[PDB]
RNA sequence: GCAAGUCUGGUGCCAGCAGCCGCGGUAAUUCCAGCUCCAAUAGCGUAUGCUAACGUUGCUGCAGUUAAAAAGCUCGUAGUUGGAUCUC
RNA sequence: CCGGAGCGAAAGCGUUUGCCAAGAACGUUUUCAUUAAUCAAGAACGAAAGUCGGAGGUUCGAAGACGAUCAGAUACCGUCGUAGUUCCGACCGUAAACGAUGCCGACCCGCGAUCCGGCGGCGUUUGACCCGCCGGGCAGCGUUGCGGGAAACCACGAGUCUCUGGGCUCCGGGGGGAGUAUGGUUGCAAAGCUGAAACUUAAAGGAAUUGACGGAAGGGCACCACCAGGAGUG
């Protein structure tokens, strides 16, 4: 199913944001 | 035959209203609008018996053109005008395929039967439409008894007539053997033929014992 | 289980054709006509043979059989197909004309004709089925 | 459809100017990278220092300890692994010595059935492998 | 590969058609897309409506019919057996089945 | 229908096709002089009136606005022609 | 919504040609359709046109012959010097031998054998072989 | 097709469809060479002569070949106008 | 040879002269006699390329050899056969019978001038099989043929000493790449061209001169 | 592929060969060697850049239904291209 | 009722009646008189879910509880039910938003239907129906073996393409990495638009065909199937 592989991704990316947010 | 001579008679008028030859169902083919002269009310295409004749003369010029008879061919697999192409091929001295054309008797050669004629004249274009398409693998011209809705795919010389009815296909058996015999000397054009038009016409088994 | 093969079929269909007036309505005379005639290494296979042509003799005097045909009958429906009536079906009294039709005519050299009766167009377009 | 008027030379001009980066082989040698990720930085050779002597295995349906070596570079300081030609030539590979490596068949790209390995060393210790094979310039 | 021209529905000029649900699973099912099954059939069995007959207290009383308009999905349609897999020349005849 | 004559065609298929789609342009529509019993005089009116039409002095209504060609009412004459 | 009527013109005659048709009737008219036709009829690859002579673009029914193998047009035209008319000869005529260029020289509609000969180029407008 | 000299190179002059002028290729089996007898003005009977005609297989295959024959049967006054 | 149909009756008693008789109206040639008998002194065959194809059945693939077969006399004549048969030797044979019964007539044509005999192509002409076309322009006298090996060969036995080819699409499938270059050289006789404006003068046909016999 | 050996012996999914597909798991035409043979040739291989091959950058000259692909749809300037009609 | 029928640029749109201002097509010897087509930048609209602010919350129902099944179900099935689904405003601008098929224009087959308008013709019926025709609209069938294509299939062309050029816009360059990283930008957020590289890989994929298989359908067959029983086993 490609479409939880754009699930996931959206999750990953989600992730960075927050990871990349606390570093200010 | 735009001469005088070859001129339909008042005979030849009164046997195609007689038989029916004028009358062509309530379909017309975009090809065949040509040999229709006007549609009447009820749906029916009047064929132009004069282009039914200029055809017929057109066809009898083919026929005679070709000096075997034998190579001359006549297929008729409809029931309506198989005694009509047996007694055709007796008057003129082709021949026949009155029962059913097994695919294969123009292209394959090591078949039992492979009469490779040099004119077809087949009695329906759609019904006898393998014989059609047969006659495209190896050089045949050929000539088909049209009507108004049949369609032309490979027909050369179409005669435009009513080959629904028997008595209406069995008269344009007869007209094309008579008019072949003319052109040849065999008719001279001024008693009428001994042949009755009605040794031409199918007789289904409910009257064939009357 | 009483259908025969093409052994049997095609046998029994060649002897006729090259012998018809040997073989009658009679399965013991048949039988030995194959004996002289035929060479077959099996007894029974022969009475299948015979036994068959038995079948199609029944039929070939009652009329023409759709495998072959013979000449003894054949001449009999060949000058029934030479049947002719006395009197043609087509020069008739009086030949029933559209106007339609008579206009055509009326275009040609034959536009008057005495044996041409002016039928009266039938009223109303209802030539076509209706759809659905 | 392409648009064919007569002065359309800068459309068509500027169209094909971008539609040249969407070519892989195009676009990798008109920038920036692929050429500072190349470890030799667009040289055909390069010389190096024996690290150490790895054996790869090559991949499926192959089974072969392919028999390379992890070599540090000596003009920009990349470790890479160049890949033994010969057989048993590994033996003669010193420790800790110059090595000439060059290109392994296919531009930046793994031959056979090597996993990753795309370099191959050509000269050992100032002198040729080649003839290190063949029983010539004994060293 | 475009398995049917008309991909299996009726819409022709359209871009969208009210969706209906099926019968023997309640499934979304687009209008023009819907297996239509027109069910008539008598309130009393054949084999019960001679009983019924004999047991009405009139003379001759016609006995009503279900009309039922059923909507059939596809996965449903077939294993119903409404509608059978035809072959790649069958599917083009458009005509009900007698 | 290969060798159909295009530069001298039948009068019956001019007058068939479209407006636009002859070997040159001309209208369908007509005028005609309707005389009805009020007014004497000669009015010409287009066939596809698409207004109320009324002759000199304002006798009686001429046609009615239809999506074709004018409804004439009861005794109209034609084009007279 | 025509950006020419050279091409129209030229697609309806290379349709109704291949199509088996005598005659082709050519919607919109104009001067260099005419004598684009005249450099056709000359060489004979069609039959005599006629113009229809409206009171608006005008209609031309030209009767043809058979004896056309294509006819086209080369959008958009081209300015053709002498020194690379050979180069178009390679890239648009089947042979050495036939076909030809129609050229739009300053002396008029012409082919590229007579535009050689009066030794001017110009305009190119399409060919015909 | 010469040689700039007046010698033909070419092994064999194909022939024409008389409907369309198409050539006829040497494995165009549906094409056909019919020829249409000629008669006498006075009587009508075949004298040897005849008129013969050439349709290509393309033509003939679409339908066009009877009213092809007709045509150009015309052209030669074989039937009537 | 005894012939089965009735033009190889006439071309087995002397009636038709050539085989170029034969194009000249279109006769199916279904006899592989009738090829041998005009051309069968110098005509040189070339087995194209033997591929085996395969049928998955039940007992697992049945292989099939086809044969690609090229026939043609080096002199305007040329003709392409295929057959798929079980064993390679039959597939050959049954090939080169398939290669003459398609052998056709090709047009040479003149690049430029015109001196001595022709060598090349009259036009650009085109053959289509499957995604492969090819085109083969006219070339001047010693440019010899400008292609892969596989249309090499066709226009060597067409008689085509020059050519220049362009050919596109999957040209690696041999077997439609033969059958475009095969298509292009057949069209060579069909292109109108105004060496062939001239009314042509139809005579009897072999089955209307001989008739009687 | 691509012109030239089911040649000889051992090495046996090991060592290796192989640009690609692929060759070795005890009769390897591929590898580890001889003979022989082959485009060769005083040159010949290898690595990398680049050109043709490539109509796989398509102006000539490609593609966009299903193989990579027409913006969800329409408006809209610049840009691009624009109906017929003036001494032949 | 409701259809392979209409309308709209699309998304989309069907209970009655009323109100409101649009739109194609057709009609036209009206009017205007080339005022065009396609369109970077820019903009309206844009199913559903989601988001913010109110109302209302029938049913359904993310989540969630519980009942069943399984070796295990955090599911399908069942009960119940939050958000949501409904309405009001502001956002979000994403769909298999598909005809997986840009717009305009010419040319290029046939037939029978269907939709709107116009036109002219026997009749029936106080516009309805009948037979045609011209113009666009959704489509269909037949031939594509007049072409196109890898083929499936294509006349809402996917035809007029090596015989390559009507105009214009967008967009694709082996499969992955990846619609990821980064930067800019929009947004309340979710995210939208723009958009890489390193690296990895010899295939991925399209259409079609023959086998096998299906828990797909249909048909047919045998007391190693049953019916009817009869023996015997357990
Ligand atoms: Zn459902």
């Amino acid at each position: 199913r490609a479409k939880w592989r754009k699930k996931r991704m959206r999750r990953l990316k989600r992730k960075r944001r927050k990871m990349r947010q606390r570093s200010k | 035959g735009g001469l005088d001579v070859l001129q339909m008679k008042e005979e030849d008028v009164l046997k195609f209203l007689a038989a029916g030859t004028h009358l062509g169902g309530t379909n017309l083919d975009f090809q065949m609008e040509q040999y229709v002269y006007k549609r009447k009310s009820d749906g029916v295409y009047i064929i132009n018996l004069k282009k039914t004749w200029e055809k017929l003369l057109l066809a009898a010029r083919a026929i005679v053109a070709i000096e075997n008879p034998a190579d001359v061919c006549v297929i008729s697999s409809r029931n309506t005008g198989q005694r009509a192409v047996l007694k055709f091929a007796s008057a003129t001295g082709s021949t026949t395929f009155a029962g059913r054309f097994t695919p294969g008797t123009f292209t394959n050669q090591i078949q039992a039967a492979f009469r490779e004629p040099r004119l077809l004249i087949v009695t329906d274009p759609r019904a006898d439409h393998q014989p059609l398409t047969e006659a495209s693998y190896v050089n045949i011209p050929t000539i088909a008894l049209c009507n108004t809705d049949s369609p032309l795919r490979y027909v050369d010389i179409a005669i435009p007539c009513n080959n629904k009815g028997p008595h209406s296909v069995g008269l344009m058996w007869w007209m094309l053997a008579r008019e072949v015999l003319r052109m040849r000397g065999t008719i001279s054009r001024e008693h009428p033929w001994e042949v009755m038009p009605d040794l031409y016409f199918y007789r289904d088994p409910e009257e064939i014992e009357k | 289980g009483r259908v025969r093969t093409k052994t049997v079929k095609k046998a029994a269909r060649v002897i006729i054709e090259k012998y018809y007036t040997r073989l009658g309505n009679d399965f013991h005379t048949n039988k030995r006509v194959c004996e002289e005639i035929a060479i077959i290494p099996s007894k029974k296979l022969r009475n299948k043979i015979a036994g068959y042509v038995t079948h199609l003799m029944k039929r070939i005097q009652r009329g023409p059989v759709r495998g072959i045909s013979i000449k003894l009958q054949e001449e009999e429906r060949e000058r029934r197909d030479n049947y002719v009536p006395e009197v043609s079906a087509l020069d008739q009294e009086i030949i029933e004309v559209d106007t339609d039709t008579k206009e055509m005519l009326k275009l040609l050299d034959f536009g008057s004709l005495s044996n041409l009766q002016v039928t009266q167009p039938p009223v109303g377009m209802n030539f076509k089925t209706p759809r659905g | 459809g392409k648009c064919r008027g007569l002065r359309t030379a800068r459309k068509l001009r500027n169209h094909r100017r971008e539609q040249k980066w969407h070519d892989k082989q195009y676009k990798k040698a008109h920038l920036g990278t692929a050429l500072k990720a190349n470890p030799f930085g667009g040289a055909s050779h390069a010389k190096g220092i024996v690290l150490e002597k790895v054996g790869v295995e090559a991949k499926q349906p192959n089974s072969a300890i392919r028999k390379c070596v992890r070599v540090q570079l000596i003009k920009n300081g990349k470790k890479i692994t160049a890949f033994v030609p010969n057989d048993g030539c590994l033996n003669f590979i010193e420790e800790n010595d110059e090595v000439l490596v060059a290109g392994f068949g296919r531009k930046g790209h793994a031959v056979g059935d090597i996993p990753g390995v795309r370099f191959k060393v050509v000269k050992v210790a100032n002198v040729s492998l080649l003839a290190l094979y063949k029983g010539k310039k004994e060293r | 590969t475009k398995k049917r021209r008309n991909n299996g529905r009726a819409k022709k000029g359209r871009g969208h058609v009210q969706p209906i649900r099926c019968t023997n699973c309640a499934r979304c099912v687009p209008k023009d897309k819907a297996i239509k099954k027109f069910v008539i059939r008598n309130i009393v069995e054949a084999a019960a409506v001679r009983d019924i007959s004999e047991a009405s207290v009139f003379d001759s009383y016609v006995l009503p019919k279900l009309y039922v308009k059923l909507h059939y999905c596809v996965s449903c349609a077939i294993h119903s057996k409404v509608v059978r897999n035809r072959s790649r020349e069958a599917r083009k005849d458009r005509t009900p089945p007698p | 229908p290969l060798a159909k004559d295009l530069l001298h065609p039948t009068p019956e298929e001019e007058r068939r096709r479209h407006k636009k789609k002859r070997l040159v342009q001309s209208p369908n529509s007509y005028f005609m002089d309707v005389k009805c019993p009020g007014c004497y005089k000669i009015t010409t009116v287009f066939s596809h009136a698409q207004t109320v039409v009324l002759c000199v002095g304002c006798s009686t209504v001429l046609c009615q606005p239809t999506g074709g060609k004018a409804r004439l009412t009861e005794g109209c004459s034609f084009r007279r022609k | 919504v025509r950006m020419n009527v050279l091409a129209d013109a030229l697609k309806s005659i290379n349709n109704a040609e291949k199509r088996g048709k005598r005659q082709v009737l050519l919607r919109p008219c104009s001067k260099v359709i005419v004598r684009f036709l005249t450099v056709m009829m000359k060489h004979g690859y069609i039959g005599e046109f006629e113009i229809i002579d409206d009171h608006r673009a005008g209609k031309i029914v030209v009767n043809l012959t058979g004896r056309l193998n294509k006819c086209g047009v080369i959008s958009p035209r081209f300015d053709v010097q002498l020194k690379d008319l050979e180069k178009w000869q390679n890239n648009l005529l089947p042979s050495r031998q036939f076909g030809f260029i129609v050229l739009t020289t300053s002396a008029g509609i012409m082919d590229h054998e007579e535009a050689r000969r009066k030794h001017t180029g110009g305009k190119i407008l399409g060919f015909f072989f | 097709m010469q040689n700039d000299a007046g010698e033909f190179v070419d092994l064999y002059v194909p022939r024409k469809c008389s409907a369309s002028n198409r050539i006829i290729g040497a494995k165009d089996h549906a094409s056909i060479q019919i020829n249409i007898a000629e008669v006498d003005r006075v009587t009508g009977r075949f004298n040897g002569q005849f008129k013969t005609y050439a349709i290509c297989g393309a033509i003939r295959r679409m339908g066009e070949a009877d009213d092809s024959l007709l045509r150009l049967a015309k052209t030669d006054s074989i039937v009537a106008k | 040879w005894v012939p089965v149909t009735k033009l190889g009756r006439l071309v087995k008693d002397m009636k038709i002269k050539s085989l170029e008789e034969i194009y000249l109206y279109s006769l199916p040639i279904k006899e592989s006699e009738i090829i041998d008998f005009f051309l069968g002194s110098a005509l040189k065959d070339e087995v194209l390329k033997i591929m085996p194809v395969q049928k998955q059945t039940r007992a697992g693939q049945r292989t099939r050899f086809k044969a690609f077969v090229a026939i043609g006399d080096y002199n305007g004549h040329v003709g392409l056969g295929v057959k798929c048969s079980k064993e390679v030797a039959t597939a050959i044979r049954g090939a080169i019978i398939l290669a003459k019964l398609s052998i056709i007539p090709v047009r040479r044509g003149y690049w430029g001038n015109k001196i001595g005999k022709p060598h090349t192509v009259p036009c650009k002409v085109t053959g289509r099989c499957g995604s492969v076309l090819v085109r083969l322009i006219p070339a001047p006298r010693g440019t010899g043929i400008v292609s892969a090996p596989v249309p090499k060969k066709l226009l060597m036995m067409a008689g085509i000493d020059d050519c220049y080819t362009s050919a596109r699409g999957c040209t690696a499938t041999l077997g439609n790449f033969a059958k475009a270059t095969f298509d292009a050289i057949s069209k060579t006789y069909s292109y109108l061209t105004p060496d062939l404006w001239k009314e042509t003068v139809f005579t009897k046909s072999p089955y209307q001169e001989f008739t009687d016999h």
